[PDB]
């Protein structure tokens, strides 16, 4: 339903810490649901159902 | 979640009968589904897969 | 449950190598067999005897 | 996971219906009109083993 | 339109027919799959030794 948010993932878990005012540049974004919709549609449309 | 009753058998069921855990089943969460399917789909090696088809 | 990952891929690994540039191989088995057992199934009374 | 294997498995342009499209259509052409000579060489092989 | 296409492909499913074949399938290997396996493997040893 929603209530997005921001995780912070560490593999190491130590080492050297950021500093205020710095930034962190790496970064990824979950896959969208509507090309997931139009990837379904599409992959179930081209299939031949008479063949089947 | 409701509990759906099928009634079998002619013997009645006296108050404060208890059906045995053979006759009752629980039910295969939606969460369930998807754990199962998400963590098998993780697995796969989709271009082997592909060059098989 | 059917979709779990090991024996998924190592049915396909399998596939991939066993039917890779068979299809000749399995062209020529297909001939063969046919001819032999037409051969073979033309002398049915034969065999019977 | 779902976009994963939507778009893994899914059509391409160098192949249009997709992996499960293409066996499909293959294996109805392929088999089209020989399930009765299966049938019957399925079960003459039962017999004769 | 996923549920039109959903429903085109469940409509020529007909689960009776995939019901019979599978169960045809599945009691063709029920309790031999590997029986089969080392059967292939003996047959490649015969045909090396026999060609």
């Amino acid at each position: 339903v929603g209530e997005q948010f921001i995780d912070l993932t560490s593999d190491s878990g130590g080492g050297a810490y950021f500093q205020p005012g710095d930034t962190i540049t790496k970064a990824t974004v979950p896959a969208e649901v509507g090309p997931a919709l139009d990837a379904a549609e599409k992959g179930l449309a081209v299939l031949p159902k008479e063949k089947i | 979640k409701n509990i759906e009753i099928e009634p079998r058998g002619s013997e009645t069921l006296k108050p404060r009968g208890v059906l045995p855990v053979g006759q009752t089943s629980a039910p295969y969460q939606i969460y369930d589904a998807f754990l199962d399917v998400t963590r098998n789909a993780a697995g796969w090696d989709t271009q082997a897969v592909r060059q098989s088809l | 449950r059917s979709l779990e990952p090991e024996k998924v891929n190592t049915i396909a690994t399998s596939l991939i190598t066993i039917f890779q540039g068979q299809g000749g191989t399995i062209n020529d088995i297909l001939d063969q067999t046919a001819q032999l057992t037409a051969s073979l199934a033309d002398r049915d009374q034969a065999i019977g005897e | 996971q779902v976009t994963r294997l939507l778009a893994d498995l899914g059509p391409t342009p160098e192949q249009p219906k997709g992996p499960f499209g293409d066996i499909i259509e293959s294996f109805a052409d392929g088999f089209a009109g020989k399930g009765e000579q299966l049938n019957r060489t399925l079960r003459g092989l039962s017999d004769a083993l | 339109t996923l549920f039109e296409t959903i429903t085109a492909i469940s409509e020529q499913v007909d689960p009776i027919k995939l019901n019979e074949t599978l169960t045809a399938a599945a009691q063709a290997l029920d309790g031999l799959g590997d029986k089969f396996g080392r059967s292939i493997v003996d047959g490649n040893a015969i045909l090396a030794d026999v060609n």
